[PDB]
């Protein structure tokens, strides 16, 4: 970091630089799926697939 | 004979994401090596105690004996596994696991199995059960590897004293061995008993457990020149240094006392320095000859053990046959041993006593700092050729006394 209280820095408003950060996120339900829970078959070798 | 359910256990890691190697010591196994069988082990352990038991790779006997069990433990779920696995350097030499071979070419469908904590059950297995012949060398060394890696100590050791028909032909024979030390005999013992798929001729079986409470009824004090079985003991030779060479030796003084019976006991040792005593794994590598041909009672109840060795099939149980361990400290019982020989007025203790209980106190101290500064090592880092253990574990209790006391009461 450096000192703040210096010379050379700029103070450039531009609509091309419109503030913005992460407010808020997308967190609708429909959308915390995707998707396919992890299974086994049964617990013994290839064969139980079924 | 064909105890169906020959199901065995595989080690535990010490909080360690791998089996108990890294893969330069398993190499150094596999590679280095051919056979499944033991008899490069028995190699090793045969060299009556002279050679020492350090090296670079393998600080102990006993190291060796868990690093063989951790090799078993893990290249078994490769062909054991539900659907045969293998690769990663073991792919098994034939499905008849005739030998530890480096990956076959153009055969990387059976993958490595990462298995966690896990016992398997042999005959559950196709391949393993349909040969049932070949398959019986192995599993007496599978009872070897199950029967240290059940718990977190020196190794379980079952006894047998079958108490009045004692056969006559055993007596003759077991005579002309007179002058060997234990290790010998067990050698010749374990080659048999593999060399043919075994026997359900309890000849051989009723010897090595009689010679086990002998040596184990020695080794406590019950046994010794005068009291003997029937002529019976076995001798400590060399009284200074710690090395103390049990020879089956036949004196006679006394026909010590007929038990009630059938007496049983299991032994483990609490102590780290089982792993210097070529004694007290020898009788657990005869009890595991024994078990081949036995269905002993369901082994050595929960009570004494770690969490992951705990509800194991038909193992570990609450109301069977020998619910507690007799649990020992190997130089607590060494003057458990001159406390009787003094009280039965053998030898005083005056000079005797406090000799050997000074040379095994340096013994004590010298194998401690050893494995102690071993350990350091595979504590640091993911390479472990040896048993786990903090330094608490060293100490004088673990319920020597008792076993001692118990031991004798059997005796009676």
């Amino acid at each position: 970091t450096y000192n703040i209280t210096g010379d050379g820095n700029s103070f450039t408003p531009t609509s091309d630089m419109t503030s913005t950060a992460a407010p808020a996120i997308d967190l609708k339900p429909g959308v915390l799926n995707p998707t396919g829970k992890l299974w086994r078959p049964v617990g013994t070798s290839v064969a139980t697939i079924d | 004979m064909a105890q169906r359910q020959f199901f065995g256990l595989t080690y535990n890691f010490y909080g360690q994401p791998a089996p108990l190697f890294d893969l330069n010591d398993l190499q150094e196994l596999a590679g280095c090596y051919a056979r499944p069988w033991t008899s490069r082990f028995s190699h090793l352990a045969i060299s009556t105690g002279s050679l020492p038991v350090w090296s670079a790779r393998y600080p102990s006997v006993a190291s060796r004996n868990i690093v063989v069990n951790t090799l078993l433990g893990a290249h078994l779920n490769p062909f054991a596994g539900g659907q045969i696995t293998s690769h990663q350097g073991i792919t098994w030499r034939d499905p008849v696991l005739s030998s530890l071979a480096p990956v076959p070419a153009i055969q990387p469908p059976p993958v490595w199995a990462v298995a966690e904590n896990v016992l398997l059950d042999s005959n559950n297995y196709p391949t393993y059960v349909l040969n049932l012949s070949s398959m019986w060398p192995i599993n007496q060394d599978v009872h070897i590897m199950t029967m240290w890696a059940l718990s977190d100590q020196g190794p379980i050791y079952h006894l047998e004293v079958p108490v009045d028909p004692m056969p006559a032909a055993t007596t003759a024979a077991l005579m002309a061995y007179t002058g060997v030390p234990i290790a010998h005999l067990a050698q010749t013992a374990y080659r048999f008993a593999g060399q043919l798929p075994q026997s359900p001729d309890s000849t051989m079986v009723s010897t090595i457990r009689w010679l086990s409470a002998i040596w184990f009824g020695s080794l406590t004090g019950r046994l010794n020149r005068s009291r003997t079985c029937n002529g019976f003991y076995f001798e400590f030779a060399k009284p200074a240094l710690n090395p103390d060479q049990a020879v089956l030796k036949w004196n006679d003084g006394a026909r010590a006392a007929p038990p009630a019976a059938a007496q049983s006991s299991y032994i483990r040792c609490i102590s780290p320095h089982w792993q210097h005593q070529i004694v007290e794994v020898a009788g657990a590598l005869m009890s595991q000859s024994v078990t081949a041909v036995t269905g002993l009672p369901a082994l050595i109840d929960e009570a004494t053990l770690p969490a992951w060795s705990q509800g194991v099939a038909n193992l570990t149980g609450n109301g069977q046959g020998v619910v507690p361990c007799l649990d020992y400290n190997p130089v607590p019982m060494a003057a458990a041993r001159h406390l009787q020989w003094r009280q039965d007025g053998l030898i005083t203790a005056a000079q005797e006593a406090q000799l050997n209980n000074d040379y095994t106190a340096y013994a004590l101290t010298i194998e401690r700092h050893l494995t102690a500064m071993l350990v350091a090592n595979p504590i640091a880092a993911g390479r472990m050729p040896i048993q786990p253990f903090n330094a608490a574990d060293f100490g004088q209790a673990g319920q020597t006394a008792a076993a001692v006391a118990l031991a004798q009461a059997m005796f009676v």
